[PDB]
RNA sequence: AUAAUAGUAAAGAUGAAAUAAAUAAUUAUAAGACUAAUAUAUGUGAAAAUAUUAAUUAAAUAUUAACUGACAUUGAGGGAUUAAAACUAGAGUAGCGAAACGGAUUCGAUACCCGUGUAGUUCUAGUAGUAAACUAUGAAUACAAUUAUUUAUAUAUAUAUAUAUAAAUAAUAAAUGAAAAUGAAAGUAUUCCACCUGAAGAGUACGUUAGCAAUAAUGAAACUCAAAACAAUAGACGG
């Protein structure tokens, strides 16, 4: 049928997405998805969207938010540019590395409950992980979980008196443990939060995966040098390392042990001249930024 | 999607291999198999890119320049290349499949043979052979591919290249290994070629070369082994050489008319 | 867009889909057909056909639309009155005699002839949006006219509506492509039937 | 400094506004026309980002 | 010199990435024009969802909401709901009569 | 868990089972089993 | 929920003195300058000699120097162009 | 806009004008409309079904079908207030189309935000001609993408291998990740063996943003130069 | 306004003027009236009205459950409420301010501007029932094509949006209309009430009823005329 069609259709591949095309806050990875046309098409003007895209965009990259508006136009910026990031982070070959040593988010690893001895931390993280939650149906959180609760309070009141009858009757220290954990066991069947939206592992940056060796014709390469520029004249206030621009990325560059002169030189227009760094370690953090440290080599 | 062409008298290439050069079975693998391995891969590494709709030929132009996209360079480079392999060694270009044709006397012609003795200070054809089986032995220690090539200046020389290396953009004909020592002398045509690259004004930083190839031999294991065996690809580029049809090499040089 | 949407398209709509309004196909590919067998018809019985379209882009489709149906097209702009005022706007320019091969008999033409208005006996109109004068001009001058119907067009104002995108120039130049091949078949078929 | 408080608290308006008395009716008038206006100008502002917006990309 | 304004220079921040747009003026002008007090959300106890009407005891929280003399101010600058608006400046004028704000 | 909690601040399900005989037909339950 | 106000129909959308930028000639400023430098090391101070320098080269043919002195705005071209398109109009 | 009667019926006009003979020869057009009929109804048309989901539009669930309590505990006797509004509009208003591979794409590219900026090209090849077996992933003609997973994940829930769709999810998930790390290490090894061979390239991706860098950063420093001195001046007063 | 304090010689007003130990400043005391921002009269109220705070009493919303079983709509007469001014009686009286008396302006100025400022404006208890008391648009019910923006209720979740259903407002289709325009009515229909039948005379005269009174309600005819009025069009003119 059409409505079997359209859902597979190329503009239904794209999820659905209305975050501001100008976002002028803090940037950490991409937003939108980068439209791309072939040259003879963008001759005619076509992208794939509803309508022709005005012929003045000379780019073949582009982002957009609707389709069409109460306006009449098309909601496009004719920008691609997080694809270079990328691709610019590709050619550095630094693979991203967990600080935490914690497994590949990409790979099916075999886990045990090492960490599932936290059922109260996290059990309770659905009610009290709702930092940005509304002060009414958070609040919804508490009559309707109530009843489903309060549903189960026959079943925990006979395995309690069948399993644990001591602790009934000398201490709660423990009933309270077997309350944790039955939630959980009858809540494994449910589905809250089956589906989870955070980020997995590098969502996507690299798919490199450590330790292989770089060959070169003069043998194989040691230390990564890539070039960069310098921001700040000024150390980071209250850190003791700079922030450099490498391949789209901004880092924290640690010195040697001095900082090259020529800083106090150029002074503000110190981001006016390129240095070489060394990519020490790159690591992923929670809000899918990357924390790329790096090293101001200078010529020695 | 990227298809394997269909080739002429494809019946009789798929139950005599070709004559003098391949077996059925050498035929299968160099052509029938590779090609759609080749094919194949470019088709997974381009469908949803701009070059999915450019032939081989010109993915690798556009691609010569891009370093993260050597794969793709590679596979264009290699699909180009194998075509070129398979249409000067094939019996005939013409389709004699109802005409039934066995009498294919192709010769090299007065302007190929001109040229030879032009570009390589007297030597004849069959010399020029010797030296190009030779160039093969001692270049190509691995894959690679041997080709007679002409310049801008109506010369024919020969260039090897080590695995996909292009003839037509001499920044990646590959003709060097690095992974052996190299002399002085080598190393400054790397140099100079690294200094013409650099007086580039382009973005793109890419270069002009109207190299084009005449002949063209595959030296990779798919062509040789199963018919001749490892060690023998001297023997392979002699039959090659040999049995080359001049229908389309004498129609690969320019005359002008 | 759902908010620009004229209700009196109601019966063409699919469905709302990402903000925006889906045209049937079903009933695009019918009234196409239907469309399609209107231009064939005019093309073999030796009607004028004149392809309108006035949005950027649409020249190059419109040219070809024309040439291989022998027809007329205008893709800068429609000059209100060309069919109700035409003695005041085409009368100036040149017209001539064709026989049924549509080869130039050559017969020089009266001036009685020369100042007579010529007028489509088929108008197709890409973009009915911007193009009211031209409409409303047929409707007065009892021109069938075939145009693209989107969410947002009126349908009554053709006499041959073609329900479908009217902003993309791959959808414009599909729809148009398909009529000037039917056309084509037309003019083949009068043609022939004169050979024979 | 000292300025831009007396304007932005509109000193200097109500001080000049209490000189005069006005009917009830009449400053409801004004009251009602003064808002009219300001809203009017936030639309005009509004269309006036999509005409520059629209020609930044090429319509 | 080696100095330059603090508004003529834009200070990337660590772990984003950025354009070389981000290096020109067009960006500092455009970082200006939408340049917004879009966190008070997260700051503004009166758009969390609490009554503004509970804190008619509290100045400190509601002179947030008054100017420098204690006018209060408009919706169109403190951004509330209507029903918070009005809930808030009745706080306001209750603390005003009582003897705290 | 209800008449069997432990909260100082508890519900009516204890005041009900205690009306109800399920409190002391739960203590002499228990105590039965543990015997 | 930033409340969007809609105009009414309108004969017109045209700004009444559109705002243009114009830029400050470089012979006025190295003028400010120098008289600055004057003013502070005194009047022929060495340390001047720079300004003066630049002043006369600024000022040698015109003394408001060679400059673009034309800047128009477009607003109210584009503003009449794109109004029926953009002001969300309901269909007739 | 009122519906127009002229454009539909220039035949009968027309006819009109040569039985009285004001026109006097029958035009082109004339026999091929008449064998054509133009439509002429102009109707709005109901709706009884949302084509994407196949939800029933305009049936009313009688009381006679609930006879089990709610949710809240209570039974159902008469009618609520919104059984007894009439829904004609819901018969005419174009159905929202919905599909449940939405809700999965927009999970993805919130799990794997990077992937957005992998150019997508949305200009269709021929709909017609995909002939995709999706018991694995890869196919010939598209490419890997987040649109791959998600249409593996549906052939997983299709065929019931997996119950759940966040099992089938997570599977596609992991062979997502299998082939792009397979792509990740052909482009660096081709890169690598390239190199080794004697392939010289002119400008790299890093080398490409240094230079548009610079060129943005020569102009800001332009008119950083001279902001810093028209302040200067106008300062000064 | 009064008193004190130091400190002085002008102050106040206006288009410019002139009439009636100060003005200004810092304190202390008294009195009456009013209610800045928020604020949109948004909302609420039958209308008139209603925005400094708190309290008491009364009334007011949505959904669900159960219940009554047409008990409804409209409404002559009638009843109740009804701005400002006005009046009766007793308190109050800062400011404002009909009148009156003065100062100016002007050819004149029974004015516009200024001064002194009585009734009134305020409260309590009443009388009276009138306004461009206006949306110049009586009330009720059924129904008809869209968009946008808020609000409310509900639903969902991969939690902050999304999806629903009403209300309000804005711009419209259709329809209606003398047009201007109306737009969910000034559309399509139904029910009930009020009201109109050329201008002027006239909301006058007379009578009657009501009121302390001013007045309010009711409400003609003769004579005379071929006029008179509305919307819109193009001009002319505009201190
Ligand atoms: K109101
Ligand atoms: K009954
Ligand atoms: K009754
Ligand atoms: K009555
Ligand atoms: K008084
Ligand atoms: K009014
Ligand atoms: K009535
Ligand atoms: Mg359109
Ligand atoms: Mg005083
Ligand atoms: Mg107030
Ligand atoms: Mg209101
Ligand atoms: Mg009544
Ligand atoms: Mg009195
Ligand atoms: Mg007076
Ligand atoms: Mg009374
Ligand atoms: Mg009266
Ligand atoms: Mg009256
Ligand atoms: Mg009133
Ligand atoms: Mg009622
Ligand atoms: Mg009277
Ligand atoms: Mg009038």
């Amino acid at each position: 049928t059409l409505a079997e069609l359209l859902g597979r259709s190329r503009i239904a591949q794209v999820a659905n997405n209305h975050k501001p095309l100008t976002y002028t806050g803090k940037k950490f990875h991409p937003t939108h998805q980068i439209i791309e046309t072939k040259p003879s098409t963008l001759y005619r003007q076509e992208w794939g969207l509803k309508s022709a895209i005005p012929s003045k965009i000379k780019s073949r990259y582009l982002v957009y938010n609707d389709l069409d508006t109460l306006e009449r136009i098309t909601t496009f910026e004719p920008r691609g540019g997080t694809q270079w990031n990328r691709l610019r982070f590709q050619e550095m070959g630094v693979p991203i590395v967990s600080n935490i040593g914690r497994q590949n988010p990409f790979f099916k690893y075999i886990s045990r409950p090492e960490d599932e001895s936290h059922a109260k931390l996290s059990l309770f993280k659905e009610m009290k992980g709702d930092t940005d939650i509304s002060p009414a149906a958070m609040k919804k959180r508490l009559k309707k979980i109530t009843a489903l609760i309060r549903s189960f309070q026959d079943e925990f009141k006979e395995w309690l008196v069948e399993n644990h009858p001591d602790e009934l009757k000398l201490n709660s220290n423990k009933l309270e443990d077997y309350v944790v954990k039955f939630l959980n066991k009858k809540l494994e069947t449910k589905t809250n939060k089956k589906f989870n939206t955070e980020i997995i592992g590098t969502g996507g940056l690299s798919y490199s995966l450590p330790g292989k060796l770089k060959n070169s014709p003069n043998g194989v390469i040691q230390r990564t040098v890539v070039p960069g520029r310098i921001l700040n004249v000024v150390k980071e206030n209250n850190d003791n390392k700079w922030l450099a621009a490498i391949g789209g990325f901004v880092a924290d560059v640690v010195f040697f042990q001095s900082p090259p002169s020529s800083f106090n030189s150029m002074g503000d227009f110190i981001r006016m001249k390129t240095f070489l760094f060394e990519i020490l370690e790159a690591s992923m953090e929670k809000n899918g930024s990357v924390s790329m440290h790096a090293r101001l080599l200078e010529p020695q | 999607i990227h298809v394997v062409p269909k080739l002429p008298n494809s019946k009789a290439l798929l139950q005599n291999g070709v004559p003098n050069i391949l077996s059925s079975s050498g035929f299968k693998t160099v052509w029938f198999d590779y090609q759609r391995y080749l094919c194949d891969k470019l088709t997974l590494a381009t469908a949803g890119q701009s070059l999915e709709s450019y032939y081989p030929f010109h993915i690798l132009l556009k691609t010569a320049g891009n370093p993260l996209q050597s794969n793709i360079f590679n596979l264009a480079s290699s699909i180009h290349n194998n075509h070129l392999f398979v249409e000067n060694i094939l019996p005939s270009a013409v389709e004699h499949g109802t005409n039934s044709n066995a009498v294919v006397k192709t010769e090299p012609s007065r302007l190929f043979l001109s040229k030879i003795k032009d570009s390589f200070n007297g030597s004849d054809w069959e010399v020029v052979k010797e030296e190009m089986i030779y160039r093969a032995e001692n270049e190509v220690l691995g894959q690679g591919w041997l080709f007679l090539v002409e310049n801008n200046e109506k010369k024919l020389f020969i260039l090897t290249s080590n695995n996909n290396g292009t003839p037509y953009y001499f920044p990646r004909n590959q003709s060097f290994d690095l992974n052996s020592a190299i002399s002085i002398d080598e190393f400054a045509t790397l140099k100079q070629m690294k200094e013409l690259i650099g007086k580039s004004t382009k973005l793109n930083g890419k270069v002009q070369d109207w190299t084009m190839p005449i002949i063209c031999v595959n030296l990779w294991d798919h062509a040789y082994l199963h018919d001749y065996g490892v060690g023998n690809r001297s023997k392979y580029v002699k039959n090659v050489l040999d049995n080359l049809n001049w229908s389309v090499v004498n129609n690969r040089i320019f005359s002008g008319i | 867009s759902t908010s620009l949407w004229r209700s009196s398209t109601q019966s063409y709509i699919y469905g709302e889909y990402k903000g925006i309004h889906i045209i049937d196909l079903n009933q695009t590919l019918s009234y196409l057909k239907r469309a399609a067998k209107v231009v064939e018809g005019v093309s073999e019985s030796g009607g004028i056909i004149l392809f309108l379209g006035t949005r950027q882009g649409q020249k190059r489709g419109l040219e070809e639309a024309a040439k291989k149906t022998h027809g007329y097209y205008v893709s800068t702009r429609w000059i209100p009155g060309t069919l109700t005022n035409s003695t005041e706007i085409s009368g100036i320019w040149e017209k001539q005699e064709i026989d049924s091969n549509d080869n130039p008999t050559e017969r020089a033409l009266s001036p009685n002839e020369t100042s007579k208005q010529v007028k489509p006996d088929l108008l197709v109109v890409l973009n009915p949006t911007e193009n009211r004068n031209a409409l409303l001009e047929a409707i007065k001058s009892r021109v069938p006219t075939i145009a693209i119907i989107d969410t947002d067009s009126e349908p009554s104002l053709v006499t041959y509506p073609i329900p479908g995108n009217d902003d993309s120039l791959r959808s414009v130049n599909f729809l148009l492509g398909v009529l000037a091949r039917a056309g084509q078949r037309g003019l083949q078929n009068r043609l022939a039937r004169n050979n024979e | 400094r000292l300025n831009r408080i007396m304007f932005e608290n509109n000193i200097p308006g109500d001080k000049r506004s209490q000189r005069f008395y006005m009917k009830p009716g009449k400053v409801a008038e004004l009251k009602r026309s003064q808002r009219h206006r300001k809203e009017f100008m936030m639309g005009f502002k509004r269309l006036i980002e999509i005409v520059k917006d629209a020609k930044r990309k090429g319509y | 010199t080696k100095k330059i304004d603090q508004s003529l220079s834009k200070k990337l921040p660590k772990g984003t990435i950025y354009d070389p747009f981000d290096f020109s003026m067009g960006r500092i002008h455009l970082d200006r024009k939408y340049q917004a007090n879009k966190n008070s959300n997260r700051n503004d106890i009166m758009k969390s969802g609490a009554n503004p009407l509970e804190f008619y005891a509290r100045p400190r929280i509601l002179s947030r909401y008054v100017t420098s003399t204690g006018r209060i101010q408009h919706r169109d600058i403190t951004g509330l709901s209507a029903k918070n608006q009005r809930r808030l400046s009745k706080a306001i004028r209750r603390c005003q009569a009582i003897g705290l704000m | 868990m209800g008449s069997l909690s432990n909260e100082k601040f508890f519900d009516i399900s204890l005041v009900d089972s205690y009306l109800n005989k399920d409190l002391k037909n739960i203590s002499n339950k228990i105590d039965s089993k543990l015997n | 929920k930033p409340p969007v106000y809609r105009l009414p129909p309108l004969p017109r959308l045209k700004v009444k003195k559109p705002i243009i930028r114009q830029e400050a000639n470089k012979c006025l400023v190295l003028m400010s300058n120098l008289l600055q430098c004057w003013s502070s090391y005194g009047h022929m101070s060495p340390k001047c000699a720079g300004l003066v320098t630049e002043l006369k080269s600024c000022t040698s043919e015109s003394a408001l120097g060679k400059r673009n002195n034309v800047q128009k705005s477009n607003i109210n071209y584009h503003a009449a162009r794109l109004y029926d398109r953009i002001n969300g109009k309901p269909h007739d | 806009m009122k519906i127009q009667t002229n454009a539909v019926n220039v035949l009968q006009r027309t006819s009109a004008y040569l039985k009285s003979g004001l026109l006097k020869e029958t035009p082109a057009w004339y026999n091929v409309v008449a064998s054509i009929p133009p439509s002429t109804k102009f109707t709005r048309e109901p709706r009884f079904k949302n084509p994407s989901n196949g939800h029933i539009i305009g049936k009313l669930v009688d009381v006679t079908e609930q006879p089990h309590a709610n949710n809240k505990g209570l039974y159902k006797t008469r009618p609520n207030s919104s059984d007894k509004r009439v829904g004609v509009k819901r018969l005419y208003r174009p159905p929202k189309l919905t599909y449940v591979e939405d809700r999965l794409r927009s999970l993805f590219y919130k799990q794997h935000p990077w992937e957005l900026s992998r150019p997508k090209i949305l200009v269709e090849n021929e709909i017609g001609d995909e002939n995709y077996d999706w018991s694995h992933m890869l196919q010939i003609g598209r490419p890997l993408d987040g649109e791959s997973v998600i249409q593996r994940t549906m052939y997983l829930i299709k065929t019931k291998q997996y119950g759940d769709m966040v099992e089938a999810y997570d599977h596609a998930r992991y062979e997502f990740y299998a082939l792009r790390m397979q792509e990740e290490t052909e482009q660096q090894v081709a890169l690598e063996e390239a190199e080794m061979f004697g392939s010289l390239f002119g400008v790299s991706a890093i080398e490409h943003g240094i230079q548009k860098e610079q060129e943005v950063l020569d102009v800001w420093e332009k008119k950083v130069v001279e902001e810093t001195e028209l302040m200067a001046a106008r300062t000064s007063n």
